[PDB]
């Protein structure tokens, strides 16, 4: 039960950071431009079963665009991403959209305005209307704060599975094993643990 | 494995190997996929891959492989077409044409290869942009002709025309020069009569839906630009509004066509056109009622059910109705025979407005705001819409979104986590419409609200959702009623809401109802001001909630307190009748009791609200006494902590002491924020010891880095010591930015400040420098810089070079220093430019470097200040006129700024700054074309004008940077650009025309004569 | 769900990290409710933690008695400890974990409860 999801938008808007948060739970602060595309599978557990997305995280910087619209072939859904701290990225949303629906003419598409965590917002809420005429779903999101991070995938999953009441459910939790530590490498986990103890956790001013 | 073989072009291409790489990319996974991807990218990027295109299209069995071949041609056509020899051009044309014809005659390919035929049409369209009509003038005639040969070719011709209209009218601004865009637009316009014929015949004929839907999709595009006559002087509106509304195959595209038709503004004097605008609306609404849904249908349930394309049809319908009615409802409001039409349409909108779908609601709420604003001003309209407005009151009141202020929520009623900002704009838009609807009929709004309320008292309708949405609505209409009706309204509402918290017991009930009363009372300050006995009771009740164990209620009680005080402060400073003292006196006396269970942040808000009150007292002597009373606790704790720091300066080790100091300083910051200039006596009380404590904590931090390494700046202890330093800086900044007595700022504050902060900043290691030092200095320079020229010099010397070295190795480290640094250079450059003149020549050169380094950031905060500094700096040098410093400035730096500006304009990585980059460049060029540079810019024959040398420098500069341009392109560009250096808008157009030409070969040099 | 055969001894909101010893950085793994669950049938106590809105497991492992909570150099509200058999991602991998809480009180109460559990598992 798997669906091809293409992710598009200008460079720097936070596409790869958004996926990676869903893959691993981490927040990558560095900007390493995506080269062509990166494919990751991503599974959600719903009350209607598991749904699997094959996420084609494509590249926003033109000089890294690779096959460009060639990535869109046979996509079943998509996310268009812009950055609400960068007006230029909203203004290009119509260009990504044009190129996406020339290849994929009838697929569910979400428009996501990322980085609403940043105090100085530039793309005002009232100004975000492109999606109305094109029947896109729209959400404010932040990959850094997780604000609404799940809503694009919950929406798409409802549209793909055909069930507006589909919800995410807790995966069942198998008993964990009773493993005793290895005395051969017990003198070794002094070091691995020393490093981690003296590396400071990121973002110590956060509420958590 | 051996997938990389296709990258070797020595041999011929193994098509079957190509196809295996492709299917490994699309259909594979993991590493083989990731490796096939890199192979295909390298294959595509090869400047000769296009030659392999026709053999991939001839002999391949993979549609994806052919797609990728076409992407390779597209790249070649868009960027390098005119460098091809003419024979390859026609070969490529005839190949692409022939593959299209060939695919549209094979009924099986036509059905199953839609993606590949679309890609081919787009490729053909790329060839038209380059070749049509000047080297292909019969394209449109042949296309019309060939449309009779087949139904598959006619259908596909529509796709080509749709993609052509898009590329010419909808997406040409950014991708073509002005001149080329005009040329293709005029060419399409000239040949549209014929195109319309084909499209109108197809639509009347009526083959099958597949051709129809494509002809309509093309029509959607034409309507963005074609003349009104093609719509109103034919029978095409009757077709759209009737025939194609009935079939659901065509109904979606037709509605979108009718929305575009709507949106135009009609010639507002012709009775015929007006009647036609009415008729197509009347036809459309009859087909909806009869063939889709009657006006009573439950569109909320239909949309929730999400069968088929319902959700999209309802959205398109909402967009059609709102679009047409905002433009044209006046066509329906006077003729009595049009009244049911007007109202049925608005009745559909009432039903659309009950769907649960935020974004769809926002779309309809925008229309309702347009309506009710019109009805508040236009004479004789509102009675027409009375029953609509009555229904809208109920819709809005039952779907109020939670306001910012209401900090409780359900998951179990608990506290918020996050500032819902997708909700902030909605609430405001709901409030605005509801406030208008209350003006339009205040009696009906009250009756709705009081009855809904009567039916909560009864438990007849009780629930979290219902009492809340009602309460938020009741709050949101503050200021629409008369003071007298308000009086009786609020009384009733409060009486009823009090009854409700006594009935609904349990910890979750009482938190819901308490948040609702706080919201409501906080929203009616006019009432509170007039009913002092009630105001006093409200405040005492809020003080009570400050001891509540439910953290949501408690945090809300603090915010409600200061929200009330911002509006009613005057009533807390005067002595009220029947009161032994101003109420401020009672609040201050009891502050330790009132605030004892609050978190520190909430304590500081409480003190901030007391400062708002104290600043209402304008007798200086009485204000300063209130201020010292308010500050008694933090000042006794301060006087204690400072005798115990001076005697044996080591107690500050103590993590508890550190927290205590920071909260003292944060308390002063809170009170200073609301008292402003009036805070000065309190600041003077602590200033000298505070600056000594600053030096003392600075020593502690230094000594901990020294003993533990850089990692010490991550420890709780050192972050706490730095918090002390940051808060001291914030307090000083906060005071200085509101001070009215600048003479005291300079004579009392500034010198001890600079002695305390600047060397400590300069001689710390980089990871221990606080960027707040920079922010503090920026306010100092902003507010009194003009009075402290030697102080500004001193600031530069201490922070300029050492900060630059922190931030000039990449664009990412020390982000906050970066931003604060360019903010400080900006203010110094506009207010104390003399500081830069006394800079040594080496350091002035680092300053120019610093400005240019900012241009290259993508971080907009930095970039924009960089461009502004550069512009202001030019103005500053120009103002010196003809003197040595300015002439040596031009000799040394003029061409550095021209070329760096040109770099960021053309590298495609700094688009956000185009407008300011163009501004800077036009200023620079204009300096030379007004002989405001009184010195030769060169080291070339003597007597040469600076204008001639500038042209020469720039032609050489662009020739080496863009060697694929011809000399004539460059020369025409510079001629246009220099001629337009007093006309920013045209200058910008000319730069945009250049940015287009540098992306292709063979740009036409006459394009720069466009203006 | 596979949890109704268990009793909740302790719940707290936390943020969980996993140390990438190759990159030498901590990497967040999830943010949600951290629970101590005591198996009604075996009396074995585990940590189970789920992400807030996807509800995805981000920690599932026995609160072994061999484990020891250490402080992290940057925080007075966090604990580092090494885990040999965590199944949140599937195969029982080994991790160095850090878990941070809203406050230092939350962190200290967690350490108390974590240690009590170790005694219970000591049987
Ligand atoms: N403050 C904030 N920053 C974010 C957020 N999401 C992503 N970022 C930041 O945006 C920057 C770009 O990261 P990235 O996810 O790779 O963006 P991208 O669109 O995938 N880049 P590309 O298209 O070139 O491959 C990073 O620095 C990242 O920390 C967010 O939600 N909030
Ligand atoms: C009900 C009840 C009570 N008799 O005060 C109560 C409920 N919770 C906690 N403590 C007491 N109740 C609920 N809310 C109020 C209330 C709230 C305000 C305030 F929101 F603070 F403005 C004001 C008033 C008053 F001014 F007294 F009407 C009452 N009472
Ligand atoms: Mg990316």
């Amino acid at each position: 039960v798997q669906f091809k999801l293409v992710l598009v938008g200008d460079g720097g808007t936070g596409k790869t950071t958004f996926v990676k948060r869903h893959l691993t739970g981490e927040f990558e602060k560095k900007y390493v431009a995506t080269l062509g595309v990166e494919v990751h599978p991503l599974v959600f557990h719903t009350n209607r079963g598991p749904i699997k997305f094959n996420v084609w995280d494509t590249a926003g910087q033109e000089k890294f665009g690779g096959l460009r619209d060639g990535y869109y072939i046979q996509a079943q859904c998509a996310i268009i991403m812009f950055d609400v701290t960068s007006r230029v990225t909203y203004k290009n949303v119509p260009n990504w959209h044009r190129d996406l629906v020339r290849v994929c003419e009838n697929i569910p598409i979400v428009l996501c305005g990322n980085k609403v965590d940043i105090k100085d917002r530039k793309v005002k809420a009232k100004s975000i209307v492109f999606h109305r005429k094109k029947n896109l779903q729209y959400y404010d999101i932040s990959a850094k704060s997780n604000y609404n991070f799940e809503k694009p995938f919950l929406w798409l999953a409802r549209k793909l599975i055909g069930d507006p009441n589909l919800e995410f459910v807790a995966m069942p939790a198998l008993a964990p094993p009773e493993v005793v530590m290895d005395p051969a490498l017990a003198a070794q986990y002094e070091h691995d643990l020393e490093v981690a103890q003296t590396t400071a956790l990121p973002d110590e001013d956060d509420d958590l | 494995g051996s997938m990389e073989g296709i990258l070797d072009f020595s041999n011929d291409l193994d098509i079957a190997l190509l196809d295996q790489v492709v299917s490994t990319f699309y259909q594979g996974s993991g590493v083989q996929q990731k490796q096939a991807q890199e192979i295909l990218t390298k294959f595509q990027d090869n400047p000769d891959a296009w030659q392999k295109a026709d053999q991939i299209l001839q002999f391949s069995t993979n549609p994806q492989s052919k797609f990728i071949a076409l992407s390779i041609l597209d790249k070649l056509i868009t960027r390098k077409w005119k460098l091809l020899p003419n024979d390859h051009r026609i070969g490529i044309r005839n190949f692409v044409v022939g593959m299209i014809i060939s695919m549209c005659q094979d009924d099986e390919v036509f059905k199953t290869q839609k993606n590949l035929i679309n890609k081919s049409d787009l490729t053909l369209v790329q060839i038209l942009k380059q070749e049509w009509p000047q080297n292909w003038p019969e394209f449109i005639p042949e296309l019309i002709g060939s449309s009779s040969s087949s139904v598959n070719v006619c259908e596909n011709n529509m796709i080509v025309l749709k993609l052509l209209s898009e590329e010419v009218f909808d997406f040409s601004a950014e991708q073509m020069t002005q001149a080329k865009a005009l040329h293709l637009k005029n060419s399409m316009s000239k040949e549209f009569e014929q195109i319309f014929k084909l499209c109108f015949q197809v639509l009347e004929q009526g083959s099958s839906s597949s051709l129809i839907v494509a002809t309509l999709e093309s029509l959607l595009r034409y309507l963005h630009w074609i003349p009104y006559r093609y719509i109103y002087e034919t029978n095409i509106l009757e077709l759209l509004s009737t025939k194609f509304m009935t079939s659901p195959d065509t109904r979606a595209i037709t509605l979108k066509c009718l929305t575009e038709v709507s949106n135009l503004k009609i010639p507002q004097d012709n009775d015929l056109i007006k009647r036609q605008t009415v008729l197509f609306f009347q036809n459309t609404l009859q087909q909806i009622a009869t063939s889709v849904m009657p006006v009573t249908a439950d569109l909320k349930a239909t949309y929730a059910n999400a069968n088929g394309n319902d959700q999209s049809f309802l959205q398109d319908l909402a967009m059609f109705l709102t679009t047409y009615l905002a433009r044209n409802r006046a066509l329906l409001e006077s003729d009595e025979s049009l009244r049911e039409l007007l109202l049925n349409a608005h009745q559909y909108l009432i039903q659309l407005s009950k769907i649960e779908e935020r974004e769809l609601f926002k779309t309809t709420l925008d229309y309702w705001h347009n309506l009710v604003a019109d009805l508040f001003y236009e004479p004789l309209k509102k009675h027409i819409y009375e029953e609509i407005c009555s229904q809208l009151r109920l819709v809005i009141i039952e779907n109020m979104v939670r306001p910012e202020e209401v900090l409780v929520v359900e998951n179990e009623i608990v506290r918020e986590f996050v500032k819902e900002s997708d909700t902030i704009q909605l609430y405001k838009s709901e409030r605005e419409v509801l406030v208008y609807l209350t003006h339009l009929n205040v009696i009906d709004t009250e009756e709705i609200m009081i009855s809904k309320l009567a039916r909560q008292i009864d438990g007849s309708e009780w629930s979290w959702h219902n009492i809340n949405t009602l309460s938020w609505a009741i709050g949101s209409i503050s200021g629409t009623m008369s003071e007298d009706t308000e009086k009786r309204f609020v009384v009733t509402v409060i009486k009823d809401l009090l009854g409700l918290c006594e009935q609904k017991r349990g910890k979750d009930n009482k938190a819901v109802v308490a948040s609702d009363i706080m919201y409501v009372v906080g929203q009616y300050p006019r009432f509170l001001k007039a009913h002092w006995n009630f105001l006093r009771t409200v405040i005492l009740k809020l003080f009570e909630f400050m001891h509540e164990t439910h953290e949501g209620v408690q945090d809300m009680a603090c915010d409600t307190f200061i929200k009330i005080v911002q509006k009613c402060k005057y009533h807390f400073v005067i002595q009220q009748p029947r009161e032994s003292e101003p109420f401020i006196q009672t609040i201050i006396r009891d502050i330790q009791k009132t605030t004892a269970d609050l978190q520190p942040q909430q304590v500081h808000t409480f003190y901030k609200a007391c400062g708002i009150i104290i600043s209402e007292e304008r007798s200086v002597a009485e204000r300063n006494r209130l201020l010292s009373d308010l500050m008694q606790l933090p000042n006794m704790a301060w006087d204690t902590i400072v005798e115990q720091s001076t005697a044996n300066p080591t107690l500050l080790l103590d993590s508890e002491t550190v927290k205590i100091i920071a909260n003292i300083i944060k308390t002063n910051v809170a009170v200073c924020t609301s008292m402003g200039a009036d805070f000065y006596p309190q600041l003077g009380h602590i200033y000298y010891n505070m600056l000594q404590l600053y030096r003392a904590v600075s020593s502690m931090i230094s000594a901990q880095v020294a003993a533990e390494g850089l990692i010490a700046t991550k420890t709780p202890k050192v972050r706490g010591l730095r918090t002390i330093k940051k808060e001291i800086l914030k307090l000083v900044e906060t005071y200085i930015s509101k001070a009215r007595n600048l003479d005291d700022v300079v004579k009392v504050l500034v010198e001890p400040l600079l002695n305390a902060v600047l060397e400590d900043y300069m001689n710390n290691v980089p990871d221990a420098r606080d960027a707040e030092v920079l922010n503090c200095m920026t306010t100092v320079v902003e507010k009194v810089g003009h009075m402290i020229p030697q102080g500004v010099i001193l600031i530069l010397q201490s922070v300029f070079e050492c900060t630059l070295d922190m931030i000039n190795k990449d664009f990412t480290e020390y982000p906050e220093h970066r931003v604060e640094f360019y903010k400080l250079l900006k203010v110094i450059n506009e207010k104390s430019f003399a500081a830069f003149l006394e800079l040594p020549p080496a350091a002035f050169k680092l300053f120019v470097d610093a400005i240019c380094w900012a241009f290259k950031h993508n971080n907009r905060d930095v970039e924009v200040n960089g461009l502004q500094i550069a512009l202001d700096l030019v103005k500053n040098i120009e103002r010196m006129g003809n003197v040595p410093f300015a002439n040596e400035f031009h000799k040394n730096y003029f061409f550095i700024f021209v070329s760096e500006t040109f770099f960021v304009l053309t590298d495609s990585d700094h688009k956000s700054g185009f407008s300011k980059q163009a501004l800077l460049l036009m200023k620079l060029i204009s300096l030379v074309y007004d002989n405001k540079i009184s010195v030769p810019l060169y080291q070339v024959p003597q007597g040469t004008s600076n204008q001639v040398y500038l042209s020469q420098y720039l032609a050489n500069m662009l020739s080496n940077a863009f060697p694929h341009l011809t000399s004539e392109q460059i020369a025409s560009f510079l001629s246009a650009l220099t001629k337009q250096c007093k006309d920013l808008v045209v200058f910008k157009g000319t730069l945009r025309d250049f940015l287009v030409q540098i992306k292709e070969v063979g740009g036409d040099p006459t394009d720069y004569l466009f203006a | 769900t596979m949890e109704e055969d268990e009793e909740v001894l302790y719940k707290v909101r936390a943020k969980l990290f996993r140390f990438d010893a190759d990159a030498k950085e901590w990497k967040e793994r999830g943010t949600g409710d951290c629970k101590f669950l005591k198996n009604k049938k075996t009396n074995k106590v585990r940590i189970l933690m789920r992400r807030d809105k996807t509800l995805k497991i981000c920690a599932n492992h026995i609160i072994a008695p061999e484990y020891t909570l250490k402080p992290n150099v940057g925080s007075d509200r966090s604990w580092v400890y090494a885990c040999t058999a965590d199944i949140a991602e599937g195969e029982a991998e080994a991790f160095t974990f850090a878990i941070r809480f809203g406050s230092k009180e939350n962190a200290d109460k967690f350490k108390e409860e974590f240690e009590k559990a170790q005694e219970i598992n000591k049987k």
